[PDB]
């Protein structure tokens, strides 16, 4: 719910401003910003097939694409990134992911502890 | 029938969105140009305010005639460059009906391209890659070098612009240019001190750099003016057009169920 | 009495304002205009103007061309191609594009080419003693 | 008449260098700008 | 609906047909001078 | 109803359009309308999945750019995106090929290029490897060899 | 099926149009929707048969250009496609003709054009003689002696 | 099929963008009246004549009315010329020539 929410209304936007594409460099920062999380959201939606995942991975990738720590990349790494950083979740966080996992909600210290591990991730990203 | 309806409102669709992302664009584009518009008319107005209070008033029997027209390489304007080009073509007529040779100058493509099948016998030189980044000073002292270094030592010129009134209205103005021989052989001039030829020569060359810095930074927001109303205009049209075809396919629609069920029900009756 | 107008391609400094004296470098000379002077039009070189407001504070400014008209009625149209606040330029730059306008003219042969080099030259001596 | 005009130049030359000169001694806090709101984009026919 | 204009060969898929050919046949004049 | 029954009956369903017959390319492939049960990166490899996919990306973007072509004009794209229209139409010309029942037809030989040739080849026209060719050489050749040799002829003619 | 079936019965064919009714155009014939058999050069003429070809040909080419002027004005056309525009809108209205039996719900007296002076008026539309009339000049005449009457008396 | 294949290449190269003078050339060069079949021999000196450059010297107004003359002109002086195209099928390069001069001549007299 709480990352979903965001990431809906702003997937609404982007879908609203969507057609001034292959203009939008030429446009306000307001549209410019809406292009640009779409872009980056509708990049994080994209999934391969046979390969379900888990909703507590989910929620840290949706949280990793509306809280920001996607705009200054580029579109064609995203996908890049959303694997690489699934993987290192999975490997050095497993206490955060079985916490949210358990409780079903991401609590403060669970917010503050994805927002720790998404920006040293980003940190150190290629 | 149904499929070339929906094809042409699906081809109407697209048109209508096109338009609408083409008249924010030009919107964004007028934002700018009429912002970096007035710091420009005080420097283009102030530097003609010597001919005004010397009132300049160039020779009658003079022979040769410089005629520039300012638009742009960009279309979907309206009737920017048209304005242009018929202004052009009434001087040209008028001037060498009185026996002045006229050589003509296009900046921006589209006049070059629309006076180029007519008068090419009286051109000069032309200008492209006007339209897309706005202008600049650079822009107006190149085209004032390749005005200078052409050997074309003409005797009077005018320059044809689109000077722009409100987000609706441009106007086609006609602004004069003086020759050395002109400024230097008025009487008024001589309450000047501390003139020779020289600086009169470098004066009015920067004078030219000047009215066509002006000229382009007018017609520039004219001409952004005119493409938005445009845009709107074709979206508005292309909204018409969709709604009579959206009837036009609910009725069509309607029409394929009912014979469809027709044929069904009399194939069912002969049995 | 004397109505100034400064003004750039892209920014306007004056416009009709109320000055008491303005300082111009022109082609034949620098010269100082307070009202009532004789009308004159000249075409400028790089260096400073400034400008005296009817309070006494002055106003730099460094301009690399232009025009000037002081006319009958007291008014002064100072147009700049490149008008430019001292606190935009560096000593360092100018000196280092003085020094390589000096090895360039040293080395040209031709004769347009080498006033160009001696009018880069010119700009950035007068650059040089404008800024310090 | 000055020597660029002997040798054949014009003051809108003159004015190029003169402009150009002015901005290359810009710190570049404001040289990007300047070269941009300052250059040339038309070509010639 | 990507592509319906040119699709629906009207008086403006056409015109885009003719725009594309004019500016690759130019391209490719361009690009085989230099070749 | 029949074609539509049918299309469930199939492993890899191959859709030829009038429209692309009408532009000269042919076979008459739709490149956006023909699907295989095998084109799995897990059946096929990741290159050969990597190069079909970008190309029917690259062919998806064309038909999206065609639009504001028809109302813009050709000289108002980005240079990505005339980048992008560049690279589509040569995809295009290179999808075709040159059939061996066809020289009554068409006139020019028959080619039948192995798999990773056409891979090679498409993967780089992707790349940008050939930006400076002119489009038409792509069409109605085998392998990409043929493309730059068709290349260096017309240069030498034209 | 009808009007289908009936078409291969005929010798000519006078097909009236709503869309061209709605113009105000009476007779509402549409004239690239209406045949006829002698319609060939060696029955009316080459006279005859060239005027009514080129009619038909830049009535066709309007038809043609309608799009783009309905969505993109008419600024956005060159200067030939301009004149076929205004020839074939001053050849639309120069169709149009008042009927004595239409004089009774109309005020207009009815006109009985000679074969000859239709000729001779479309051709000389067609030349661009009348290119500086205005197109309101050919509505609800009979010969192109009354329409350029009506433009004298218009301006 | 020698002058056929080279005028359905140029005409689909001006359908693309509608080179364009000899693709009206050729559009106006396919026009024909009615009741008059032309003989095959005619019809390839006409396509030859329209699609080796000797038509976009003219407007394409005036081309059809060419076109008759250039009939009338050749069956009557060189009726040698379309018998061997009609004997032997094809055309030879010594009477490729020939009708190149014919042809050529025609259209400086033209």
């Amino acid at each position: 719910k709480q990352v979903a929410g965001t990431m809906k209304l702003e997937l609404a936007q982007y879908r609203e401003v969507a057609a001034f594409a292959q203009f939008g460099s030429d446009l306000d920062a307001a549209t410019q910003q809406l292009l640009s999380r779409g872009v980056r959201l509708t990049e994080l939606l994209k999934q391969g097939q046979y390969s379900p995942m888990a909703i507590e991975e989910q929620v840290a990738v949706i949280y990793a694409g509306v809280r920001g720590y996607l705009d200054k990349l580029e579109p064609s790494k995203i996908t890049k990134f959303e694997n690489a950083f699934l993987s290192h979740v999975v490997s050095q966080h497993q206490a955060l992911l079985g916490t949210i996992r358990a409780d079903g909600k991401i609590s403060e210290q669970s917010d503050a502890k994805l927002k720790e591990i998404v920006t040293n991730f980003l940190a150190g990203f290629e | 029938t149904l499929k070339d309806i929906t094809r042409r409102l699906k081809s109407i669709k697209n048109i209508q969105k096109i338009t609408k992302s083409m008249k924010m664009v030009a919107a964004a584009k007028y934002a700018r140009a009429e912002r970096e518009l007035k710091p420009a008319r005080i420097y283009g107005l102030g530097s003609l305010a010597l001919y005004e209070k010397a009132d300049i008033k160039g020779p009658e029997d003079k022979k040769k005639h410089l005629l520039i027209g300012v638009s742009s390489d960009r279309g979907l304007c309206g009737a920017i460059h048209s304005s242009i080009a018929k202004q052009m073509k009434s001087e040209v007529a008028t001037l060498t009906a009185a026996g002045k040779e006229v050589m003509l100058v296009g900046i921006g493509d589209k006049i070059r391209g629309i006076l180029y099948r007519t008068h090419s016998d009286q051109f000069l030189v032309a200008f492209k890659e006007v339209g897309r980044k706005p202008p600049t000073f650079g822009d107006a002292s190149v085209i004032a070098l390749e005005l200078l270094n052409s050997g074309y030592e003409f005797d009077e010129g005018s320059i044809i612009f689109n000077k722009f009134r409100s987000v609706i209205s441009y106007k086609t103005e006609e602004k004069p240019i003086f020759s050395l021989n002109t400024v230097a052989s008025a009487d008024s001039m001589s309450i000047y001190d501390d003139i020779d030829a020289d600086v009169l020569q470098n004066y009015q060359e920067y004078n030219l750099a000047n009215i066509i810095y002006y000229s382009l930074k007018e017609s520039t927001t004219s001409e952004q003016s005119a493409r938005m109303t445009a845009m709107d205009n074709a979206s508005k049209n292309a909204s018409e057009m969709i709604d009579k075809l959206t009837l036009t396919f609910n009725r069509t629609r309607q029409a394929v169920i009912t014979k469809e069920l027709i044929e069904i029900i009399s194939g069912a009756a002969a049995l | 009495q004397m109505s100034f107008t400064f003004a750039s391609p892209t920014q306007v400094f004056f416009n009709g304002a109320n000055v008491r004296q303005v300082d111009v470098p022109t082609l034949t000379g620098a010269f100082g205009i307070l009202a009532a002077h004789v009308p004159t039009l000249q075409v400028l070189r790089p260096g400073l103007v400034v400008v005296h407001a009817e309070d006494g504070t002055t106003s730099k400014y460094f301009v690399s061309s232009g025009s000037i008209a002081v006319n009958a009625d007291s008014s002064v149209q100072l147009l700049a191609e490149e008008a430019v606040t001292l606190d935009m330029l560096d000593l360092g730059a100018a000196k280092a594009n003085l020094e390589k306008a000096q090895a360039e003219l040293v080395g040209t042969a031709d004769e347009a080419t080498r006033a160009e080099i001696q009018i880069r030259i010119e700009a950035n001596e007068a650059l040089v003693k404008a800024l310090e | 008449v000055a020597y660029w005009r002997q040798a054949g130049l014009s003051y809108i030359r003159y004015s190029q260098i003169c402009a150009k000169a002015v901005r290359d001694a810009l710190k570049t806090e404001f040289k990007a700008n300047a070269e941009k709101t300052s250059g040339s984009n038309v070509k010639i026919v | 609906g990507a592509g319906s204009i040119r699709e629906a060969g009207g008086a403006f898929g056409k015109r885009e047909q003719a725009e594309e050919e004019r500016y690759f046949r130019a391209q490719s004049r361009e690009q085989l001078a230099a070749l | 109803p029949a074609p539509a029954t049918t299309f469930a009956h199939l492993d890899a369903t191959t859709v030829l359009s009038r429209a692309i017959a009408e532009l000269g390319i042919y076979p008459a492939v739709d490149p956006l309308d023909s699907t295989s049960r095998i084109m799995d990166p897990n059946i096929v490899g990741s290159e050969h999945y990597d190069v079909a996919r970008g190309v029917q990306k690259i062919l998806q973007d064309y038909k999206s750019l065609q639009d504001i072509i028809a109302i813009l004009g050709m000289d108002e794209l980005s240079e990505e995106d005339k980048l992008t229209v560049s690279r589509a139409r040569k995809i295009q010309r290179f999808l075709s090929q040159p059939f061996q029942v066809a020289e009554v037809f068409t006139g020019h030989m028959g080619k039948l290029v192995p798999l990773k040739e056409t891979i090679k080849g498409f993967q780089q026209i992707l790349a940008g490897e050939y930006d400076h060719l002119p489009e038409q050489a792509f069409y109605m050749v085998g392998p990409i060899e043929e493309a730059v040799a068709k290349a260096d002829k017309l240069a030498e003619e034209h």
